[PDB]
């Protein structure tokens, strides 16, 4: 039959309404658009001056100048940029989703310098956001001053304005709200242009008006608030060290530069270069669950786009301080969120990458390793609990106190070099402080055979090592385990052996005794100078292990009660205790001081093994039993 | 305005496809694998295919040459005859190439944007730093009183953190005492034995001073009720040295 | 001198990793129920990667990492730490053959770097009458020969659910179960026994939390239909 | 002088590019929109039949459905609401920005009951996310069948269908852009309608198309919207057997709630609210970073927002719920609210209602206990978090004491057995209850029959350091400095000779014993054990100490700065001290007594819950010992 078309039409008095109240989140930005706006303006005029100087006769700086007036409620932005033709008020600004800026761009040739913000043509309106009557005057070029009125309704005015001649360039004239009056005080002004658009490339001036008439001070005070000229897009090889510094003690208020500070960029459909810094001390906040995740801030064209994305660099890696800057990404209509979010994960991927080149690029200078290790250190660590494929680029960036090493932390790797032709294995020994682990039971067999140790000794450590298994087809074994099978020679074995046929029983009647603690007990190889140790299962937690766990605070408690550790018990063969212990044994069975002896130095070994014991009383009370005897009560 | 080439992108680590069963680690070395396995595969196919329509375009030129010699020759169109019926059918399946090669552009289409071709580095550059006063706003500061106005008023400036304010305080406080007013010397040396303070409890941090300056003074939101603790009598205890430094000071004006 | 430092960190939770199944299999043997309740775990894995489209066409009891929770049940993690479809499954149940104690016959017998590849029939050896007769009917059915009789992951995984978790009574038995939406709920019902009807190890609860949520009534109820079908003796 | 006044206009071209493309940022919620346009297009028709019957006589079901054709990759919903007419075609569905419904409301009496979901106007097409060209077939009452169609490109057509009639009512078929083929399978359709518009009032049936050629399901309706929306119901109508129905439903959970708060605020801000607790906790709370809230927020029955922190503070995880309002400033997208700060009057409201189930709760002692045993970790972090609920948050703590055994009681029963001289509250905080009951401090005041408090929780610590008070009586631990307690002034110049009498002990034993103790003093808590030791008044006590040291992620130089300071005490009628006087007071500098004043300060350090710096010295003194007394 018959199809009819017809076109799509809207209601333009429904439709503002929509742009003003559901569009954009927060109500400061309106300063962002209209500041980003006179950019382009400014940006088209320069670029028209340099084909033609003939454009740039009617007035030289090019400078954007926010005037406050309290008394009559208006912020005027005044801009010299290109201003608007009659034709252009009517049709740009009159016309919804319609951007002259675009127009330009396309028309210009291709491969032009000059890359402008806005594409979409709606944000002017948002400057309704705070005003109900805006007032436009421009002049530009070839026609006359003109300026454009609306108070947000259907209809708006132009009309050629006789005023004083402003020169090539836009004013704006805003009236605020009865709310919103807030944005009249240089303080909340200040503040936004420092949060969005700070690194636009030219001079804002604002004009504060404060009056002293006492000497009188500041009549009108030009405070330049966008100081610091965007690094990133200057070419590197370009910046000494000393500029990059300025740049960091701007981004984030620090009274001494930064530590490190890698500069790259991408080139490709994600186009984006980058600024990364390390700070030379911590942050006192750092993992306090602070609002702040992440410090790099996102920009787009230079607007400061959105922070604090917990996806654009995982949590170990917090502390770099980075400004991240692309050319084009799928933008919100907000221009407050990327669209879709995947973009953000290439980015962290290539962000972790870049970032621990820049690491193990600095092992190289000893000393400032040495303070970043120092200081950082923890986050390497974390990392390895958490980052799977760089788990290992990320192990080479320990370092460790060791048996051999002395007050000076080396590497995995200078470890794996000493190592002795049969270690097989990397030997660790976790606990609590340096010199407490350095006279431990287990070690002293190795310390005697010469084989090296390690000294893990951060309450961290755990998490870390537990995923640690390999490093370089070398493995780790911790010393306080069952079996710990060090290479030997054959009649050392056979001895041992011999040690078991002398002392077998002895194992099982003390096991007799000090029943339901220890699950079984057995002639020791790793002690050479104290009577006895106790080592946990293989599988099961380790001590310190289980230390660190009954302490986290938000523990489940029933999965730590229901919790229960294995305990196995050495002895040492060559003790003389333990031999005395034998001969009073075999001797007689049962005997009162050998049963309490027995209970005794399990106690004692319990303690030193770092086991805490259940009740202290009973065994503090033994001691006291002991004492009193020696004092001869 | 166009978003559509955004829309299919590919990350083998992803947090979200983790079940608790399947260890993630071997996960992601699992899909990253499949990836690098499919896109080389297709990028394999492509190639293969690539010459495959090149080499049966070829056989289309080498019977064409052929049957053009034999055209010119006398008698032997039979095998124009036979040959053509080859090439038609062969030139038929070099148009499946093509097929396949548009199929293979279809495959690009569909080719989700993964890490390396989204994008290719372009530079990189590294370095590692090997590096070893506004008196009256000092008073304003002091005028205040509330560490808070004083607090971010002087967090306007890197020189606060530097010796040289902490010294010019005591200079400022020296000779306010003898300036005929007493009020003002102590409503500023409340800062000054604050500045004592925090010099010594960051150093009970061994913290530079400035760094605890806002971890000291916006501690925790209460700031112990504006530190109303020990503030006072500290102060009028340290204006104890404070005036007789102004006062041997005035006799010196 | 009364200075601060309360702040609370993140918490960290850490996870032993001590052993591969081969391992903690030949130090310790599970209960039947137990038992029953790791091979869910696996069933569910597979499953899942299945549906990533990721699969690893070896399975063995030495990939298998074991995180023995502290004084706890062990909690069962697939990996290729150690270097089609339907693979997987002829895999695990070989695997199970294991975790009751029978040691793998297809290790030694033939057939075992494809299922596909027909190992003698019926030689299969006999499982101990220890397990439930239901898993034991399941085991024989998955590693059947064909992959078409072969059932899918999700269906065994459901299977187990059924069994296990869900009621143990006639209604429940010999198909009586209409298939339904709210059936669901009536699966969640037969769910809430189970709970403490053995609380001797945490896990129950555990899987109980995060499987029980993803449960489809269409696979169910070819679960359910499978499950009759056997204990029928039809 | 001459104003020249023109009117705003709009480019519908890139207007509509930037509806599509940039406004929405989830492409899935397109099914949300077609399905909600729908509902409105149902109470329409309601409303209407309510009036008038004829209006419903056409066809009188009132439901949805969503036919997924994978065959010929469409996607059609189907309705049986009042459809549109020409002109409506042309207008609503054409012009950009206009709301039928809007307009519908507007016209209705102020009193009508109906409620409606949209009035932006925008929403239709975003169908286009997912569909090259979407074509309405509407029928209304009043008029043909009629089939608009259009290709998102400048232009629609509107032809009259003669296909076959769908009686009244309304059907949007949608053609998917290959690429979003994902949507066609019945999977990722009903987990869509189940996060977002599960409570649309109307019945929701997906026709999915199966053969199990024998052959069967080859079109089978499962009704994926069952649960009915309770918390609109009245409050005081609904049994206890109902909610649970609910809360089941809404998380799935194999048990029934433990307790229900359900409540409604009509001011400027309107909204009602379900609230409820879980019988167990969550195996994952506190574990995962990502899940902070419960709640979901609603507007007029639509899934709006979750897991944004404004909404409840964060220790109240466990609490599930959800709350549902009529009108709020909302995105044009439809998923962030406009104003963040009627989230902070939503928190507060909620909390102070929470807050309130759970003082109500105390009365079930039973139900209580459980409830506690299972999330008392939450309350003491509240009590260390929320600043202003503190004080009524105290109330719901339980402890166990001296005087009670196997029974946790509050700290007002505590309050009330305060015998008359009291004027503090007792406690001693450990790692175990049996430790801590047989500790050496607590002795003398369980012999003058004072009560105590076990506190065996790390993390009660950060709790108690900000408890300071509570009902005017303040607490202290047993393990500070000066523990005084009520006592006789004979007590106390027996004390003071005491002191006269061990004065130079303590001189001695501070000049062997120097540099690990800053002070030893005559006891005052001690009638059974030599000595213990306690901390600086000021410094962090022993096991806070040892709690903190054992932290995962923790500043190393602030946890070694801020540490206590040992003193050590002796109780002068022990024997051991006695005659350790004698033998000091006989000849000093002795070798024994210097180790021996070493050995029982060990062991001392041992028992105060302090762990010494290195076992190792200890140990081989006991061995020492061992030997001695074995003779070897
Ligand atoms: N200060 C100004 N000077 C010159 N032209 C302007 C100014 N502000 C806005 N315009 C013009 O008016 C148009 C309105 O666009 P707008 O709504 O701001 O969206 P966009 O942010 O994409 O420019 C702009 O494209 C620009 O061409
Ligand atoms: N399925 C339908 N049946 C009847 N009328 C409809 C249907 N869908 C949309 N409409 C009408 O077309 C108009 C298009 O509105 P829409 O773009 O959905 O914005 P809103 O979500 O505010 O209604 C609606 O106001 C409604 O009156």
């Amino acid at each position: 039959e018959e199809v009819e078309t017809f076109a799509f039409q809207a209601e333009i008095a429904q439709l503002m309404s929509l742009i003003i109240n559901t569009f954009y989140s927060n109500k400061e930005i309106f300063l962002r658009e209209l500041i980003s706006n006179s950019s382009d303006a400014l940006d088209k005029i320069r670029y028209e001056s340099l084909t033609d100087p003939s454009k740039l006769d009617s007035g030289k700086e090019l400078h954007i100048n926010l005037i406050p007036n309290k008394q009559d409620r208006t912020l005027t932005i005044v801009d010299t940029g290109i201003g608007m033709t009659k034709a252009d008020l009517i049709n740009n600004l009159g016309t919804i989703a319609k951007s002259g800026t675009k127009a330009f761009m396309e028309a210009l040739q291709a491969g032009a310098d000059i890359s402008m913000i806005g594409q979409f043509g709606v944000g002017f309106y948002s400057a309704y956001l705070v005003a109900e009557k805006v007032t436009v005057i421009t002049k530009h070029n070839d026609d006359e001053q003109y300026a454009w009125e609306s108070s947000a309704g259907g209809s708006f005015t132009v009309r050629t304005d006789t005023g004083e001649p402003m020169g090539r360039g836009t004013k704006v004239i805003l009236h605020l709200k009865e709310d919103q009056t807030e944005y009249l005080e240089e303080r909340r002004i200040k503040e936004i242009v420092k949060k969005h658009s700070q690194f636009i490339g030219y001079p804002i001036t604002l004009f504060v008006e404060k009056e002293r008439d006492k000497i009188k001070e500041k009549y009108i005070d030009q405070e330049e608030l966008n100081k610091t000229k965007p690094i990133w897009t200057r070419n590197p090889d370009d910046i000494t060290n000393e500029e990059y510094g300025e740049f960091y003690k701007s981004l984030t208020n620090d009274w001494e530069d930064h530590l490190a500070v890698k500069h790259f960029s991408v080139e490709g459909q994600l186009e984006f270069r980058a600024l990364l810094f390390v700070p030379r001390r911590a942050p006192f906040d750092l993992f306090e669950n602070r609002k702040k995740k992440n410090n790099i801030k996102l920009y787009v064209r230079r607007v400061f786009i959105m922070d604090n994305c917990e996806e654009l660099i995982p949590e170990y890696l917090n502390f770099i301080r980075g400004v991240v800057d692309s050319e084009d990404l799928p933008l919100n209509i907000s221009r407050e969120m990327l669209q879709q979010s995947k973009i953000l994960k290439v980015i962290r991927k290539n962000l972790v990458k870049k970032c621990l080149e820049l690491f193990t690029e600095l092992a190289e200078d000893k000393e400032n390793y040495k303070k970043f290790y120092e200081q950082f250190s923890k986050n390497i660590k974390l990392g390895i609990h958490e980052d799977s494929q760089n788990r290992k680029k990320l192990s080479e960036l320990l370092r460790y106190y060791t048996s051999a090493s002395g007050d000076e932390m080396v590497s995995l790797k200078d470890y794996c070099t000493r190592m002795k032709e049969n270690q097989k294995h990397i030997y660790y020994i976790t606990g609590e402080t340096k010199d407490q682990v350095a006279n431990s039971a287990f070690v002293e067999r190795l310390r005697k055979h010469g084989l090296e140790v390690i000294y893990m000794i951060e309450p961290i450590d755990e998490y870390c090592v537990q995923q640690l298994k390999e490093f370089e087809g070398k493995t780790l074994v911790s010393v306080t385990k069952e079996g710990l099978e060090l290479p030997e020679d054959e009649e050392e074995k056979k001895k041992q052996e011999e040690k078991k046929t002398k002392f077998e029983n002895l194992c099982k009647i003390m096991k007799d005794i000090l029943e339901k603690k220890v699950e079984k007990v057995v002639v020791s190889n790793r002690l050479v100078t104290s009577p006895c140790c106790i080592v946990t299962s293989t599988y099961g937690w380790t001590a310190n292990m289980e230390r660190i766990m009954k302490a986290q605070a938000l523990r489940d408690n029933s999965t730590m009660g229901y919790m229960a550790a294995k305990k196995h018990l050495e002895i040492n063969p060559d003790h003389s205790i333990i031999e005395t212990l034998r001969q009073k044994a075999e001797a007689d069975k049962n005997d009162k001081s050998v049963k309490d002896l027995v209970i005794l130095l399990y106690e004692t070994a319990l303690l030193s093994s770092g086991f805490s014991l259940e009740d202290p009383q009973t065994h503090a009370n033994r001691i006291y039993r002991m004492i009193k005897l020696g004092l001869g009560i | 305005v166009d978003y559509s080439v955004w829309d299919h992108i590919e990350v083998s680590d992803d947090e979200d496809e983790t079940h608790p069963n399947i260890d993630t680690a071997s996960l992601f070395r699992w899909r990253h694998q499949a990836r690098v396995e499919r896109m080389e595969q297709f990028q394999k196919e492509k190639e293969e295919l690539d010459r495959g329509c090149r080499e049966c375009k070829r056989k289309v030129a080498e019977c064409q040459r052929k049957l053009k010699e034999l055209e010119v020759a006398e008698g032997g169109k039979a095998e124009l005859e036979r040959l053509q019926a080859e090439a038609q059918q062969l030139r038929k399946e070099e148009r499946s190439w093509e097929q396949k090669l548009e199929e293979m552009r279809k495959k690009e289409k569909s080719m989700p944007w993964n890490v390396d071709t989204l994008s290719k580095d372009g530079f990189s550059k590294s370095m590692v730093n090997t590096k070893p006063k506004y008196e009256k706003q000092i008073k304003h500061f002091g005028m205040l009183r509330r560490w808070d106005d004083s607090q971010k008023y002087l967090s306007d400036n890197v020189h606060l953190v530097c010796e040289e304010t902490a010294n010019y305080l005591v200079i400022w406080c020296i000779d306010l005492e003898v300036e005929e007013k007493c009020a003002l010397m102590e409503q500023v040396a409340h800062q000054t034995i604050v500045m004592q303070f925090i010099l010594e409890l960051a150093k009970s941090l061994k913290v530079d001073p400035r760094a605890c300056f806002r971890q000291f003074f916006t501690k925790i939101k209460t700031a112990d009720r504006q530190y109303m603790e020990g503030f006072n009598d500290e102060l009028e205890a340290f204006k104890e040295r404070v005036r007789g430094r102004a006062k041997l000071r005035i006799e010196k004006a | 001198p009364e200075g601060l430092g309360h702040g609370r960190t993140l918490f960290l939770v850490m996870k032993n990793y001590p052993c591969t199944l081969r391992q903690y299999l030949c130090v310790n043997t599970p209960s039947p129920r137990l038992a029953a309740m790791m091979l869910l775990q696996l069933l569910e894995g597979v499953d899942h990667l299945v549906q990533q489209g990721i699969a690893h066409r070896d399975l063995k009891s030495d990939n298998i990492l074991v995180e023995l929770d502290p004084d706890g049940c062990p909690w069962l993690v697939i990996a290729d730490f150690g270097c089609y479809s339907k693979a997987d499954a002829w895999a695990v149940g070989a695997i199970a053959y294991e975790i009751f104690g029978l040691v793998n016959p297809f290790y030694g017998q033939g057939k075992a770097h494809l299922e596909s590849r027909s190992y003698q029939e019926a030689q299969l050896p006999a499982l101990p009458e220890s397990v439930p007769p239901d898993v034991r009917q399941l085991v024989r059915a998955l590693l059947q020969r064909e992959a078409s009789k072969r059932p899918s992951a999700r269906v065994a995984a459901n299977v187990l659910h059924l069994s296990l978790w869900g009621e143990h009574i006639l209604a429940l038995k010999n198909l009586k179960l209409d298939k339904m939406v709210g059936w669901l709920l009536q699966q969640s019902a037969a769910t809430l026994l189970a709970n403490r009807l053995t609380e001797k190890c945490c896990v129950e609860t555990k899987m109980k939390m995060l499987f029980l949520a993803n449960l489809e009534c269409e696979t169910l109820c070819q679960a359910a239909l499978l499950l009759c079908s056997w204990r029928a003796a039809l």
